[PDB]
């Protein structure tokens, strides 16, 4: 069929819809409340002790950065994927641990301070040295340098939005821990309201429900990536002589990856008419692994009660 | 880097003789991840922009005649035309795009001729040319098909081969043969001290070179 | 379908400062990337570099990295190419080509008509036409050849015709190649010797770049 661009197109209003800005600000507010309420149940002693012992941090970074990009490249080469799809899956693989994974860590309820220090150190390491590995692993694809194409202001903004609410929570609990219940209830109700609002808004904001036109093997590998990541993290944690409570959160952090930076780099690198359904690939992909995480949650409820 | 070298670089086919242009490139320009075999075969008619014929070295562009076929793998590729028409005479470069965009040397297509019987002609500078302060002696050969031909000047038994200009025609469509011209230019005050100005042309159609002498 | 329009032929001094514009409005200009290819006379094609207008990215060849410069205009949907460094040998033909680009440029499916860039000292002057005639003791033969050489004409716009000669039959025109800053071209026409004295032949030179149309008739020696 030679080489032709996809018929999918984005309206010009997509650049500056007020609804897009509303969606961005409500997600920022949601994440701020998530992080505040999530750090409201954390203490400084455990995070200091885990910072003193970067053993789990070291193994987490080794699994996420020294192995995950390599296996992502291997799967991309094996699946005979196109240049755009291979670049997208490589960027997803080299992406650091997503914030939502910490939420899933709350479901794990094991060594939460280790989880937060691991994810912040992973984001710092990403900001420090992601472009070099991205350029090394993308030989023959996108011959451009791409070094300046990766976002930097977004990474530091995310780092601030992670550190500030957690630090505020630790300070408030250490000094004056007397208003836990009201803050928790308000956070929960506002979180539910914002979730309902975003669920209502995104359905009409996305549009063009042609996400099923994607080729089957790309969907298969997008589903396999979180599974293989979780399996590799669990195996590395178990074979390295780590206790069970301290390994589930590390495995879940390693398996989950952020997709916002991948979306931003995909949109800045390529026009939206050139990209077909892959523009909707990351937003669904994380959702997919969320469901996968839910399955793991069931497995947890198959072990804690039994 | 990758450089393309074409072995024949020149051939002539009348109506249906095989052509089979081949360029071996430098290394294996085959993508392992994507089974595409990056390569492009173009056509550039004289006085016209290049026209794409084959992409991926296996698939032809829509609208081109079916006579253009391209088959190859790894480093070995071949483009065949079979039934060559009068409009198929052009230059093919087999451009590659695996790593860097590099073009080949180019292969020229001509028309075969049975035999060539060139005719020589020599002319001294005009009378009014000398008054202008210069002089130029010219010699042109007509109706010779093969490209391999040499021309040289002997003056008083001495070979100089300096200050010579050569020009070739463009193989007009009237007949498969074409002509060639050669000129020698020199300023005033040294034209008449040697005279002679003998010309000699060597061509593959005759063992004995054709020599023409000039007097006065 | 879509067509690519070039700026047109360019004649510039060795002082550089030349720009070539290529326009293509038949599709979404940001969906494809534009390559520039340089061709020397009779020496084959040569690649320069490509530009992606969406991200305004430019890539150049190693030889053309120093001089090549690519810019894009989304509003005009045009591609501009600049060198800022020219020599007398730099005269060539530049083509703009459109290609798809996912991770690697695939192929140049559409090309422009080409822009002929020439660099020289200009200084156009009327040519001098000198006829050719045999008769220096030669026995001639069944047919005799004749021509009219031209000296000192700068521009390419010139033609030679034989209204009283053999016309388009048995006429050869050697293309001119640059030398010493002023190139020369030659013409040859054959005429039977028996009918040559009866009907004289005159060569007419047409120089549209100037206002000279001098005509003369050759005389045997």
């Amino acid at each position: 069929n030679a080489s032709a661009p996809f018929n999918f197109t984005l309206p010009p209003n997509f650049g500056k819809r007020p609804t897009d800005l509303a969606l961005s600000v409500i997600l920022v507010f949601m994440l701020f409340f998530i992080m505040l309420s999530l750090g409201c149940t954390m203490e400084f002693s455990k995070i200091k002790a885990h910072l003193w012992k970067p053993k789990g941090l070291a193994i987490a970074l080794v699994a996420q950065y020294g192995i995950m990009p390599l296996t992502a490249f291997v799967l991309g080469k094996v699946f005979r994927l196109k240049n755009i799809e291979a670049l997208a899956i490589l960027v997803c693989g080299c992406s650091p641990g997503g914030n939502l994974s910490n939420v899933f860590s709350l479901a794990m309820k094991g060594d939460m301070n280790l989880s937060i220090v691991m994810t912040t150190c992973s984001t710092f390491c990403a900001l420090g040295m992601m472009p070099l590995l991205l350029y090394i692993y993308s030989r023959g694809i996108y011959d451009g340098d791409l070094k300046d194409k990766v976002p930097y202001k977004g990474i530091v903004i995310s780092l601030v939005l992670v550190l500030i609410p957690c630090t505020i929570g630790i300070v408030l609990k250490s000094k004056r821990p007397q208003y836990m219940r009201y803050v928790i209830k308000g956070g929960m109700i506002i979180i539910l309201l914002c979730s309902v609002a975003v669920t209502v808004l995104s359905a009409i904001n996305v549009g063009k429900s042609i996400m099923f036109a994607m080729t089957p093997l790309l969907i298969a590998t997008s589903s396999l990536m979180p599974f293989i990541g979780f399996l590799l993290g669990y195996v590395l944690s178990a074979l390295f002589c780590l206790n069970g409570r301290c390994r589930r959160t590390v495995s879940m952090e390693t398996g989950c990856a952020n997709v916002q930076l991948c979306s931003t780099i995909l949109n800045v690198a390529f026009p939206p008419e050139v990209i077909g359904p892959l523009f909707f690939f990351p937003l669904l992909y994380m959702i997919f692994q969320l469901g996968e995480g839910l399955l793991l949650i069931a497995i947890f409820w198959c072990y804690e009660k039994f | 880097d990758i450089v393309m070298t074409q072995s024949p670089s020149s051939l002539a086919v009348s109506a249906g003789e095989k052509v089979t242009m081949s360029c071996k490139s430098s290394q294996s320009l085959f993508n392992s991840r994507t089974r595409r075999n990056y390569l492009a075969w173009y056509q550039q008619k004289p006085g016209q922009s290049p026209k794409l014929l084959i992409y991926w070295a296996s698939t032809r562009e829509s609208g081109v005649p079916d006579r253009f076929t391209g088959s190859g793998s790894g480093t070995d590729f071949t483009l065949t035309i079979s039934s060559v028409q009068a409009e198929d005479l052009a230059v093919y470069y087999c451009k590659q795009s695996y790593y860097l965009l590099t073009f080949g040397a180019g292969t020229k297509l001509e028309l075969k001729r049975a035999d060539a019987a060139p005719t020589v002609s020599i002319f001294p500078p005009s009378s009014e040319q000398l008054t202008s302060g210069g002089a130029s002696v010219v010699c042109f050969l007509n109706n010779f098909y093969p490209k391999d031909i040499n021309v040289k000047w002997k003056i008083d038994g001495s070979e100089r081969q300096n200050g010579v200009l050569n020009s070739w025609t463009d193989q007009d469509s009237k007949d498969s043969t074409y002509s060639m011209s050669s000129t020698l230019t020199l300023t005033k005050d040294e034209y008449e001290r040697h005279n002679s100005y003998t010309c000699e042309a060597t061509h593959k159609t005759s063992t004995s070179p054709i020599v023409k002498s000039f007097n006065r | 379908e879509v067509q690519l329009q070039q700026s047109g032929p360019e004649l510039v001094k060795p002082g550089a400062s030349v720009k070539m514009s290529c326009k293509a409005s038949g599709y979404t200009f940001t969906s494809y990337i534009i390559h520039w290819v340089k061709q020397k006379p009779g020496q084959g094609l040569e690649w320069i570099g490509y530009i992606n207008p969406y991200n305004d990215g430019t890539k150049y060849n190693e030889k053309f990295k120093g001089k090549g410069t690519l810019t894009s205009d989304k509003s005009s949907s045009t591609a501009y190419m600049e060198l800022s460094s020219l020599t007398s040998e730099d005269s060539a033909v530049y083509y703009c080509a459109r290609s798809y680009y996912d991770g690697i440029p695939h192929y140049f499916d559409y090309w422009g008509q080409g822009t002929t860039l020439t660099v020289s000292s200009a200084k156009t002057t009327p040519p001098s036409v000198y006829p050719l005639a045999p008769g220096c003791g030669d026995t001639t033969g069944s047919s005799v050849t004749l021509g009219c050489l031209v000296k000192g004409y700068f521009p390419e716009s010139v033609t030679v015709t034989w209204n009283s000669g053999s016309l388009s039959s048995s006429v050869h025109t050697f293309p001119a190649l640059l030398q010493s800053g002023l190139y020369t071209m030659s013409s040859s026409v054959t005429v039977p010797s028996s009918t040559w004295p009866s009907q004289t032949v005159t060569c007419s030179v047409a120089h549209p770049a100037s206002s000279t149309t001098v005509d003369k008739k050759l005389e045997p020696s």
